[PDB]
């Protein structure tokens, strides 16, 4: 007799720890920070988190013998332990691309995320990386529109882009909401927002907001010259409304839309992306909720996973980190994850937290939006960080200015084109940056009345989510 | 407290909230141009095709998404494919404002491997213009 | 009050430790970590500010409405006993603040962005007291537990479930095949994994049509209604929709929706269908342990309970206490009564930070799944009471006889368990003598009790109180 | 007819010739959405060939710089511009991302110069519904002309977007990639005369129909041919053509022939002496390959065309005198010298496998 | 002054003949069988056919520049003699997957044998075999069953299936097709079939057909106690 069905629970490591496997071009990859209970073999732990995400259940079964367990299981093919860590380990896993459903990044989600995070037998574990392969990057519609195309339908070139979450967050009617954005958008900002918690609300619903918007957008485009936009917030309770307001959108002409792709989730993001793609839209993704998973070093889901995983959903833009603002993102960790976001091709490289070689196979790049605690003094840092290939938004930064909207978006306006110049001119924005912004505010009052307002400004603490 | 006027303010995106570049801040962008080893190129429009408008959308259905006429300008010749030498650029500027003295004239780059223009900045406008202010007119 | 530019302490305008509550507004309770050198009371204005109206700097836009009557409220700070660095401090949020049935709103305001705050370590949504006056506005569960056992004609024991194993890998007849040889054995219910959704190896529609052909067999076989939940969990809403249309046309039982995975939006989509179209929702909460499993940091698994019984789901995954997966029986006893009860007071040593009113929203059925097998039968049992389902995945494909003997076996046990309980016998106590006079009288559960009686899965729980 | 005889052991070799489509069966046929005349009516045309040109490189370009290189065609004297027949919807260039610049390109063109303007915008697609959603995108813009691969993309899907063009006046432009795979062999495979027939009934304004002296293969007696079955309402049995049996079209709409491929300024004379008025010529690398770009290269073109219109209008031989109508144009104009001087010596002379 | 636009024409091996080449497993391959005019090199031959089916033209064009020509254009890598042939030769290009539309057969074979068989400079070219790269395969929904799922919806296993052409091919009615249906499938066959050519025509219309057919199916079915299809 050869091998048959015996009944019973044996190790996961008899089947689901191949350290001799070498992996498939078209293999789904994962790295995992693994944290095993004491008594558990990080082997053991491994082809636990590789059975329970793939094919294996706790005990055998005799189904196995209909199929091909080999073609199928997930395999923990590497175990690397972490350097100032007695019990972590970096846990790498194959899962055969058979295994996923084509285009569907909740599909991808459930298997690698689902059940293994709570496992009694680990006592945390984070999912740092993922290698996408080609063959399945294939299957996704990806992003609507992508960088290049984005930049070509608004007509902008050669510097950021710059944005304005209209503030309070809550509590402004449809006509203060588009009053606002009159004022900042014709001051020289070339987009401004719905706060992602904007949806429709007792003191302002949704209808009202976008024809208010849209009354906005057209006016500031005919004052300036320049093409204006607003992302319009599409978030909502069910995929039904969610698509009444994009239609909306498409109805009134106006160029982009958000959505918060976390809270209203994969599924919702996907349709919309699609949407989008077949009607012209641009489409802005806000991360909101992303640091209930992302923040801790021992546990949940890096950024760079979630990132990765909006660019196969679809987002034209994606929301970055600062690095200098009041939201937590240190620079080589947002840099890594930056060139994972635009670049089509990007390797190996652990010094920046990018644990395999990405080849995106020509699926578009994702604009980095750097939002959040970001002031006039703070322009030649993030011109220095992300170059022109990004939006920076300016919510506080501009309606906190002291003479108002436009005067807050001609400041923030002034200090971005005096940077973008000075770079192009050869000068160093890492050591002249002060220099530049200076000269800056001496030269434009409206410059200068912001100087004066945050020129003590720093948002400096220590950092969790290390490398 | 200035206010920012509403009243003959056209802007014209990429240095336009700056002052008006002189030859030698002109000179220094096209270095970088070359620096960068992208590929510059001019384009240029009369005054009724220079800014974004609408007019076309009169034939669509509801498609006017990202749509605006006058983003496309009228390309100089051709693209300095190859051209590593900045007099070269600056000669085609002199060349291209001689001929249209009349009309709005752009310089911008490309870059072929994102294909896309990597940068782009107003190099002249008509003396006939009256729909923008001076940098110190532009807050009263 | 004129307008002043610049940057002040958030806890001039977001500490109110004198405010009254109101009775419309939803209460949240954070644990949270400052970093050093930041009063608890600034950081809990910072999170009350940065989670409903406020920014970083002063906005000029405020005087034209009334921050009185929009912003969050940090109203109360309590140290944390055992911990130098740790509070839970409480918000209040007007109820206009959020919009009428949509849990993806609720979400995007309370847990948004103030979750990665320099000026914070850690924080966790550990409660949320949603009022009645916001409870309301959700359609909620399609059906709710009484009317699930209506319309399934199943009274006065736990459901019986199994997931089919292995995971991926097996063709759409031989799943409907493993389908057919569980239930007919005494389940009432099969199920797709949480990750079977369409793939290279078994597409979603031959999948439908071999399992109702099963389900269908077994239910004429026995007598009693079967049902297999057939996952919608989809890229799109739009796939998700072809699934559930598929499942109403086939006449079957029951679907269900990876709820974190999908998304609060397609979800709150798939129950509405289901309201509209008389089929049972089955709720998996793939995903929840990234965000739920640690103390420090992330939203216990309560709250993401609480807002799957107002998007909509009729059942819902629980934990089992005794099985593969982590959960400590006073925390899933507490969230239990959060998911089924219309009514729960406030009880700290079951981790309920507030009194949750329902107001007659249907209860959702908790399910217990994961490492579990006979002899946890009177454990579950005691724990749960009748109204939940127990699923054996492994529990079932497991048993060395195959498929229906592994569902008599759960089968036997759970009614043994049922019956000695209902005869007054203690479960806690006898279990273990429920269990062996059941293993002399039934052969198929002898086997399973033979195979599987040295299982135990008993580690340090990370998620304590 | 075609289905499985070619395949027979008893036979080596079968090529289908001519059919005679008798006018009871015509009649069942939609046919052209439009035709020779009402397409010149709509666009209001008349007097000369209609001039075009293929975008190039074929794969490989930007929307944006799709409609940049559109623009500067349309605005120098060519009446049309085209997607390449592979252009259809690619990582580097989405579908509706170039229809739009495209739209901007010919509504700036035909501003510029006061004369209609249209581009062959590609509905060709793996789907007929992803076929439709491109053809409805092209309506809703309001631009006059969309193209499809007849061939490739298939007769059924074909027929339902020419029934589309009819329902809402969209010009209907047929390339016919795929045809020599079929029709090139003399002893096997389909002549394209019948390939031609089967459009016609089918559905298309215009067909691509050889230039006889470009780069690809087609003799002037065999071209002749089946441009008569192509625009005519009754051609006559003619051997000498190959046309092996008398057509009655019984009033359906004739299609414009497109000359396409490896054609230049020096054998304009030629084409229009092969094709009088009713045909489209294109000249994709003859306009993008010009020295100094597009719309100069557009205006060489449309120089030499009006140049050889009005020459045989005024009575000259353009088969004896063509070369001199061509060098005293030359000589007038600029655009032209520099399209003569790059081109004089390029020929495309090779043995023709497909003899009569 | 680097690479720059020059007019005219110039061989298409100078861009598309790349020897050296080593190919991508994302690219698509193709096999050509090639017979070359009289005084048409081979590799000048394959550089045509590569380039005309990729992104190439008969002249130089200025908005390559736009572009990376290196990254879109076909490559003709390698060209072996035919043995027993003076003339023909196997030319292999390579296409890179970005030349694609995802899930499009149509658009695949436009590029590969869109144009390229009616060129002047060859006498006959015939396309031998494709490398579909499993990256270019994954952008297909492909067959609506397949082999297995067949097999396990019919209940029919361990032999061939046995199938059955109605004849004569046309001029039969539509309940005389379905009696010939019912009398085959009775016998002992799977199924029957439509002729190709059997749509619907003056002597059977085809709802007539499907109805008939339905009828004799389930006639056929509910006899043998198998499954059975027309
Ligand atoms: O709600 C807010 O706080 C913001 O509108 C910024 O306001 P300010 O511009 O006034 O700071 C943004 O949504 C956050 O930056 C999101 O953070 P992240 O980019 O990290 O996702
Ligand atoms: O994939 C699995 O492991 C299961 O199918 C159980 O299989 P077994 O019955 O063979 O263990 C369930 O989905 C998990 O229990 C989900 O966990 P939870 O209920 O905690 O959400
Ligand atoms: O792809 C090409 O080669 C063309 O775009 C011509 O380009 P050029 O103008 O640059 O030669 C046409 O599709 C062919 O003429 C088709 O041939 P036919 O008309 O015989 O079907
Ligand atoms: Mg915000
Ligand atoms: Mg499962
Ligand atoms: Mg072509
Ligand atoms: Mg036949």
């Amino acid at each position: 007799a050869g091998a048959g069905f015996k009944a019973g629970v044996k190790d996961y490591r008899l089947t689901y720890y191949t350290p001799d496997y070498v992996v498939r071009d078209t293999d789904i990859l994962a790295a995992f920070r693994m944290t095993p209970q004491p008594g558990v073999p990080p082997e053991e732990c491994g082809a636990a988190v590789a059975a329970e995400s793939s094919t294996g259940t706790w005990t055998t079964v005799w189904t196995d013998g209909l199929t091909s367990l080999d073609r199928y299981k997930g395999r923990c093919y590497d175990i690397e332990p972490v350097p100032g860590e007695d019990n972590q380990y970096i846990a790498y896993v194959a899962y055969p691309i058979d295994l996923f459903e084509e285009g569907s990044v909740t599909n991808m989600f459930t298997s690698i995320v689902g059940n293994v995070f709570g496992f009694k037998a680990l006592r945390a574990l984070r999912l740092e990386d993922l290698r996408i392969p080609p063959a399945y990057v294939k299957t996704f519609v990806g992003p609507p529109h992508g960088i290049q195309v984005e930049r070509d339908k608004l007509n902008k070139y050669g510097r950021g882009l710059l944005g304005c979450t209209i503030k309070p967050k809550l509590g402004l009617s449809a006509k203060n909401y588009g009053r606002a954005v009159y004022e900042c958008l014709r001051g020289g900002l070339d987009f401004t927002k719905d706060d992602e918690n904007v949806n429709s609300q007792p003191f302002m619903r949704w209808r009202d907001r976008f024809l208010f918007v849209a009354e906005a957008i057209y006016k500031a485009q005919a004052e300036t010259g320049e093409v204006k936009g607003h992302y319009l917030n599409a978030t909502a309770g069910t995929c039904e409304e969610m698509m009444k307001r994009a239609v909306c959108a498409k109805e009134l002409g106006v160029p982009i839309i958000m959505h918060d792709y976390l809270t209203g989730g994969f599924t919702a993001n996907t349709s919309l992306a699609i949407y989008c793609r077949d009607n012209g839209l641009l489409l802005h993704i806000h991360r909101a909720m992303h640091a209930v998973i992302d923040r801790q070093r021992n546990h949940g889901i890096h950024f760079r996973v979630l990132a990765k995983a909006l660019r196969m959903s679809g987002g034209d833009h994606l929301h970055s980190g600062t690095v200098v603002g009041k939201l937590e993102g240190e620079r080589e960790v947002i840099l890594g994850f930056v060139d994972l976001m635009r670049d089509d091709y990007v390797e190996k490289d652990r010094s920046r937290g990018i644990y395999f070689t990405q080849d995106w196979c020509s699926m578009p790049g994702v604009m980095p939006v750097a939002s959040g605690g970001i002031h006039v003094w703070h322009m030649p840092a993030l011109v220095e960080i992300f170059g022109d290939d990004a939006c920076l938004q300016f919510g506080g930064g501009t309606l906190g200015h002291p003479w108002g909207n436009a005067p807050g978006a001609a400041a923030n306006r002034v200090a971005l084109e005096a940077c973008t110049q000075a770079r192009n001119e050869g000068r160093d924005l890492a050591r002249e940056g002060g220099d530049v912004i200076r000269s800056a505010c001496k030269w434009s009052p409206e410059l200068a009345a912001a100087c004066e307002v945050w020129k003590e400004i720093k948002f400096e603490f220590d950092t969790i989510d290390k490398l | 407290m200035m206010v920012w006027t509403p009243v003959n303010n056209k802007m014209f995106e990429t240095f336009s909230y700056l002052p008006p570049l002189t030859d030698e801040q002109i000179a220094a962008q096209v270095d970088y141009i070359v620096a960068n080893g992208w590929i510059p190129c001019l384009e240029f429009a009369e005054a009724d095709k220079a800014y974004v408008s609408n007019e076309s959308a009169i034939r669509f259905g509801s498609v006017s998404c990202l749509y605006y006429d006058n983003r496309y300008w009228t390309m100089w010749k051709l693209p300095m494919f190859g051209c590593r030498d900045p007099m070269q650029v600056l000669r085609e500027i002199v060349a291209c404002t001689k001929a249209f003295p009349d009309a709005y004239v752009r310089l911008v780059a490309f870059d072929n491997q994102k294909q896309v223009q990597i940068m782009g900045f107003l190099v002249q406008r008509p003396k006939t213009a009256r729909d923008f202010q001076p940098a110190n007119k532009r807050s009263v």
